[PDB]
């Protein structure tokens, strides 16, 4: 009853419009919709040691390696530049506000319920309910700030890949901004947009009641403000439902954060291949430096050691080149997120399809491991009726 | 060291990665099996009846202490031509088994005893595998293996249906069938005896005189060792960084007891790096784990060199509250010993800092150390 | 008589003598293909089966019916030949130029200077009952001289056609006969469901190692597109 | 293909090449990633509409003549007159979806570069979207902007006469709509010439 | 070349050649990557000149901080400098609203 | 292969292998760079549409 079938893909549904000389369709209702957008911002910082990777605890191999000039100062410089760029990437996205704002003790904003996005005091980390599912659905291989050394010897069982990488000179560095003061930046950004509108992104922050700010936001898309006040309560409900079902659609889906996991997977796979490449002969007697040294006299062991050196240098240069290309891609994707934060969050955007689908009203930021998540609140038309026009 | 790494006499403000620190070994140990016999080479080289090439003689060598330097006075050979292992480095290895093959050939055929050769000897008489690991020894024997009337005591195979496989013997006296008529032992027209006589005379010039040949084949693989060179065995030390020479396998590290389950035919252990992980002691038959020496990265935090000469040192991702790597004399590679600064040691999520005191105020970040920790040059 | 049966996943041995744990090593060597045809014979004569690329031998005997095996070419007094005749307590592996027996398993020795003796290969046990029909598996190959033999006795089997599962083989001995082997034969006595034969082929396998250093599973790489 | 490019139908070269580790799984992975990215590039540009719209049978839009851009039913490929002069002025070396193998042997004359590349292990793959359903996407995009304005990019499509949409477009740049209606015919001409 | 005969100087010369070719390929690759980065940064400047200078920009934080009014271009070695004139609010007072 | 015995043909075959591997790596690297450029130019077209 089950089989494999082949077909021709369909472009989509079919629809036809009723264009006529004097006929216009006008909507009579509306919907408030909340979508989500996920953007990578940074990648993992790594460092490599040539002497330990190429010539493990050997003096003859080191003396031979000194004869190749500066083919290892260059790799170190490239990796350091990549690491510093990664540190600078997260400063532009999040550090957009000079000050730190706080929410009032009493939280009543005309009916709108911001419980799912405001920080939770009960949790020790002071993170939103929505930014706890984002932090549990992405699993980092190495955080970096672990000081793991001291237990690789006592693993007893098959040592994990991390110890194998560490013993060969490949290490991972911790980010400068801990993922506890990034959440403080997000809280400051989000607490100054629901108590002051967009005024805090230009000059001093000026307070304003939330319903009047919403009236301004409607007026900015071509609908008069009296529409909001006469339909305030209803609109609030349509917002509260919209948030209520964005958590569930993330909590039960298999993998929605597929953009923020591919980075981790790629970096881990690259390091694993770099480690596995050590057990290759490259056309020599053996792949172990302490074996060809103990079976041949010094004059003719130099040829084999040279083969190993010239294989491993290329094996490492390929890695650094691919890292440079990936870093450039991540930098572009982080510049996009910085622009999106400046335009969608600290203001209202008139560009089509930039800040979500529909007519843009608001946006809220959240932080995820190595990335950012935008909640775009937009206005969609509804039930439409035919009319005759002149 | 910072001024040396980047070639200048002046250093700008920042943090620089200089080098790594390592812990040096303090002792050396050697472990070889428990054997004392002296297995005979004098019964191979010193003989009278070296066999024919087509039926070459093979002898197997077993538990003994081999010494490949007392065999230089057994034959006028000028030198050993060796393929897998250098002849000089033969007294420091342990082999599972050794095979000695002896025969006699002509001079100009001596070049045929080598991997990947072709001829009348490497095809129907004696073949060596392409991955040979061992040595050959050939020397002239015109004084013994020659006669005025000829020496018709050595024979060699001349005709065979197909080429031999390596290390294969083919003693058989059939009648070759080279033609159409299936001869039944007449050995007449178009049917020859496969073996040809190989007569020798003292008048023949070099390259037509007998040459006595003996080849030694070793087994440099992973198995219990049986034939070893004459090196003494020291004691065993654990939980201390040392240099080890376990049965010809040399290295450095820390040796500790093991929970692994080596089977009786197992002898070594490996992780996914093509490097050894655990070793079985030759005289104790207990499993030992090998762990690399303690190492780490060192960074130097300095203000501008035109402001002050003071620095701070960051040891990257170490527990210096427990691993301060404080040494005496020669036990560690960066030899400056910046330690003993009093209450000026800090433990950061990115390692640990020596030479800077932690204040409990907050300022703008000047020099990024990491994990939310910065450092700066300030007044008192 | 004789018939054909399926081998399932059966006949995997340890490629080398290195301990490994929690890995997915892949080895290219002589192996018995998965889901192949093994010839199951009966006894009540004793055909000279061909030998090539090694042979996998399986038997399910009550106590003992099989003494040993004979190797060589033309099996006569003109070429050298092996003898692995077993004993109550020993093994008489030797290489010689035996002449015949046509039923001691030889008449005379012409040019014979090789012998070897060690512990017996066959080991059996019973829990005070003969229902523990232990299955003995052997693998023979002749790569570059150096006759290799692997073996394993699995006493957990009950036996109807061939066990279903997975198991491994451990080496016994390596020894330099240095002869040409083409034919094969079996030696078995009389009395007062077993003897399965299969042939090995050069194949690539991907083996999965346990946390205790044993081999738990293996996948062939020339059987299916999925494999 | 590494094996065919480096060591052509040789076993010794293959055995030597196995000794260099995984220097060919990496190249294959890189090329596959590039190919998948190329397939994803054309989906973002064109697949902007969920549905497929169609033009009305009668084509009178107040004077504006869209003949040069709407699909041509007479042509088998259903492509605009302008989208043909662009498909004839660019000549692809290898389309990919040709299954060329079978005639390299019978070329008789000097074999073309394509056969020389093919015999050495270099191949070209065909795109997932044929250049016949890309034109359908373009037709859907263009037929929903002249019958509904910009409304179909936000929510449901809402029809509106073309002159009123043009009046809205003028009003959006700071010119009152009465300028269009009093100069409608003239404007139409200036459009028809501009396309022409 | 002046210490070895032609047959066995070729090995040494081949070593030198194969070292220097790699030494030069690394340079050209890094140059290509840097050129791509500079091209992106120049496209951004072209857009900024078209939007800030030849018009008034409504995008937030694009043409300087505050409410954008004007922009003036200047040329520097291998680069451009923008002077953004913006309007910032000032002394604010509380009020009651309905 | 048909002019030298197996022991000393391996050197020549190794030379050929190590030349062709580099010849192919250069191609894949340039392809990666060009693909990144095309991706940027396609993102621009998506925004413009
Ligand atoms: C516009 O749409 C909303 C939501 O569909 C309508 O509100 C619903 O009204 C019905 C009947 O009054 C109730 O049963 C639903 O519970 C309402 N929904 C919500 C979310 O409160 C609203 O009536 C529509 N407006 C018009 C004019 O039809
Ligand atoms: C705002 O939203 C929160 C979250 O949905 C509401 O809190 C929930 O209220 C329901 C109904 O009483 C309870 O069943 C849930 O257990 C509550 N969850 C949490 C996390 O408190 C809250 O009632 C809403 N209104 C406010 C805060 O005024
Ligand atoms: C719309 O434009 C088309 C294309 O220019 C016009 O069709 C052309 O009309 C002229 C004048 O009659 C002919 O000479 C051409 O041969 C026509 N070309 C084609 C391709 O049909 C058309 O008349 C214009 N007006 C409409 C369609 O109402
Ligand atoms: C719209 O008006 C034009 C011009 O009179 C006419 O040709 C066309 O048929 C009209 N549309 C409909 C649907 O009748
Ligand atoms: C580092 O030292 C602290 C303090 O003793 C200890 O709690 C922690 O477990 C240590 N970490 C490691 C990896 O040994
Ligand atoms: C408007 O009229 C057309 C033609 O009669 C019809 O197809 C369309 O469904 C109508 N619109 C609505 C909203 O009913
Ligand atoms: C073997 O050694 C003995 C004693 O040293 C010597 O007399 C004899 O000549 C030797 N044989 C040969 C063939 O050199
Ligand atoms: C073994 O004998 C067979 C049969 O004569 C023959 O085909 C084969 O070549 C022989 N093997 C060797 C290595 O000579
Ligand atoms: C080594 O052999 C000698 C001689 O039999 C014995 O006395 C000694 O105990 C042995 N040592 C070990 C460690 O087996
Ligand atoms: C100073 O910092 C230490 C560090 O924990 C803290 O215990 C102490 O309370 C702080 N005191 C003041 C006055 O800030
Ligand atoms: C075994 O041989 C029979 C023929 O007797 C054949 O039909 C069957 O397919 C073979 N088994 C396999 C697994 O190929
Ligand atoms: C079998 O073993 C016994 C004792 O081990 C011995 O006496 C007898 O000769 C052996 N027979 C054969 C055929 O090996
Ligand atoms: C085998 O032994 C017989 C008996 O003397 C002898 O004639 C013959 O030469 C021998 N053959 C070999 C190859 O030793
Ligand atoms: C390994 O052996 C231990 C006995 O110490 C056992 O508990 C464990 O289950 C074994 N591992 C597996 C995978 O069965
Ligand atoms: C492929 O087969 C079809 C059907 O016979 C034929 O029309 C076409 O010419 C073939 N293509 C090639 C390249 O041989
Ligand atoms: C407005 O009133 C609040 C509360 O009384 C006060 O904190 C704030 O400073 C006032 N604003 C100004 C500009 O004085």
């Amino acid at each position: 009853s089950q089989s494999i079938i082949a077909y021709t893909m369909s472009l989509g549904a079919e629809n036809s419009v009723a264009y006529s000389n004097n006929s216009i369709a006008i909507p009579t209702n509306f919907t408030i919709s909340v979508t989500t957008e996920i953007l990578p911002v940074s990648m993992t910082k790594t460092s490599v040691d040539c002497t330990m990777y190429i010539c493990g605890d050997s003096t003859e191999c080191s003396n031979l390696l000194l004869q190749y000039g500066s083919f290892c100062t260059q790799l170190k410089r490239a990796l350091t530049g990549i690491a510093v760029e990664q540190d600078k990437n997260t400063q532009e996205v999040f550090a957009q506000v000079k000050q730190i704002y706080k929410t009032p003790p009493i939280k009543y904003f005309g009916g709108f319920n911001f419980s799912q996005i405001l920080p939770d005091p009960s949790k020790p980390s002071k993170r939103s309910p929505i930014e706890d599912l984002l932090f549990n659905k992405v699993t980092l291989a190495d955080a970096g700030f672990i000081k793991q050394y001291g237990d690789c010897l006592g693993d007893i069982a098959a040592r994990d890949l991390i110890c194998a990488q560490k013993f060969n000179g490949l290490t991972v560095l911790p980010p400068l901004l801990t993922d506890e003061m990034i959440a403080q930046y997000t809280s400051a950004l989000l607490a100054g947009t629901i108590t002051s509108g967009w005024t805090f992104g230009a000059g001093p922050a000026l307070q304003i009641p939330f319903p009047m700010q919403m009236a301004y936001r409607f007026n900015g898309i071509g609908v008069t403000q009296n529409v909001l006040y006469e339909n305030q309560k209803l609109i609030a409900n349509q917002f509260n439902s919209a948030i209520g079902k964005i958590q569930d659609s993330l909590s039960s889906t298999p993998s929605a954060l597929g953009k923020l996991q591919d980075v981790v997977n790629h970096n881990a796979q690259a390091l694993n291949t770099l480690v596995k490449q050590l057990s290759s002969k490259f056309g020599a007697i053996s792949s172990v430096l302490n074996d060809i040294l103990s079976r041949l006299d010094p004059p003719e062991a130099e040829v084999q050691i040279d083969r190993l050196i010239t294989g491993r240098l290329q094996s490492l240069q390929t890695y650094v080149t691919q890292q440079l290309i990936r870093a450039a891609e991540i930098r572009a994707s982080a510049n996009l997120a910085a622009t999106k934060m400046s335009e969608c969050v600290l203001g209202q955007s008139k560009r089509v399809d930039f800040c979500g689908k529909g007519y843009h009203l608001m946006s809220f930021p959240q932080s995820a491991p190595h990335g950012v998540v935008f909640l775009h609140v937009t206005y969609v038309p509804a039930q439409e009726k035919n009319f005759t026009t002149a | 060291e910072t001024k040396c790494t980047l070639k200048s006499f002046t250093v700008e403000k920042g943090i620089y990665q200089t080098s790594n620190f390592r812990v040096q070994p303090t002792e050396s140990i050697v472990r070889f099996p428990n054997i004392t016999n002296l297995c005979p080479f004098h019964e191979v080289f010193n003989a009278t009846r070296f066999a024919s090439v087509y039926a070459w003689n093979r002898k197997r060598i077993s538990n003994c202490v081999a010494d490949y330097s007392v065999l230089y006075n057994f034959a006028p050979f000028f030198a050993f031509k060796c393929y897998g292992v250098s002849p000089t480095k033969l007294n420091d290895l342990c082999f599972t088994n050794v095979y000695a093959d002896s025969f006699v050939i002509r001079g100009n055929e001596v070049s045929q005893i080598a991997p990947g050769q072709t001829g009348n000897i490497a095809d129907y008489n004696y073949k060596l595998p392409d991955d040979f690991t061992g040595c050959v020894i050939a020397w002239n024997s015109n004084k013994l293996d020659s006669k005025v009337s000829g020496n018709y005591n050595y024979l060699y195979r001349l005709f065979r249906k197909s080429k031999l496989k390596p290390f294969e013997r083919d003693i058989s006296t059939e009648i070759y069938q080279a033609g159409n008529k299936p001869c039944n032992g007449v050995a007449g027209f178009n049917c020859y005896f496969p073996l040809q006589s190989y007569g020798f005379r003292p008048t023949y010039g070099v390259g037509h005189q007998p040459y006595r040949v003996v080849v030694l084949s070793f087994e440099l693989l992973h198995a219990p060792a049986t034939v070893c060179g004459p090196k003494k065995s020291t004691n065993l030390v654990k939980n201390k960084c040392v240099n080890f020479n376990f049965n010809g396998l040399t290295g450095t590290g820390v040796l500790t007891e093991s929970n692994k389950k080596f089977l009786p035919f197992q002898q070594f252990g490996r992780d996914i790096a093509d490097t050894t992980d655990a070793v079985r002691d030759p005289q104790t038959l207990e499993i030992l784990d090998i762990t690399p020496c303690s190492f780490g990265g060192v960074s130097v935090i300095t203000p501008g060199t035109n402001t002050s000469n003071q620095v701070a040192v960051l040891y990257q991702d170490v527990n210096c509250t427990e691993v301060p790597v404080a040494i005496h004399a020669d036990q560690l590679t960066p030899t400056w010993r910046v330690y003993s600064t009093g209450s000026n040691v800090f433990q950061t999520r990115a390692g640990c800092l020596i030479g800077a005191e932690y204040v409990n105020n907050s300022y703008e970040c000047d020099i990024p150390i990491g994990a939310g920790i910065c450092a700066s040059y300030q007044t008192q | 008589t004789q018939s054909y049966t399926n081998s399932f996943t059966r006949g995997v041995y340890y490629p080398d003598k290195v301990f490994r744990s929690s890995v997915l090593h892949s080895t290219q060597d002589l192996f018995l293909p998965f889901f192949s045809n093994v010839t199951w014979f009966h006894a009540i004569d004793n055909p000279v089966l061909p030998f090539n690329d090694g042979v996998y031998f399986a038997s399910t005997e009550k106590s003992n019916g099989i003494r040993g095996w004979i190797f060589g070419t033309t099996l006569d007094s003109k070429t050298q030949s092996l003898l692995i005749v077993n004993n109550a307590t020993n093994v008489v592996i030797k290489v010689c130029e035996f002449q015949f027996c046509n039923d001691r398993v030889y008449s005379s020795a012409n040019n014979c200077t090789f012998e070897y003796v060690s512990q017996p290969f066959l080991m059996d046990l019973e829990g005070k009952q003969g229902n523990f029909k232990n299955l003995r598996e052997f693998v023979f190959k002749n790569i570059d001289g150096y006759f290799k033999i692997y073996s394993k006795h699995t006493p957990v089997n009950l036996g109807r056609d061939l066990p279903q599962g997975f198991s491994a083989l451990e080496p016994l001995v390596d020894l330099p006969i240095g002869i040409n082997i083409t034919r094969f034969q079996t030696l078995l006595a009389l009395h007062r469901a077993a003897y399965y034969v299969g042939y090995l082929q050069p194949r690539t396998f991907l083996l999965k190692y346990n946390e205790n250093g044993t081999i738990t599973d293996a996948v062939d790489c020339a059987l299916d597109p999925l494999s």
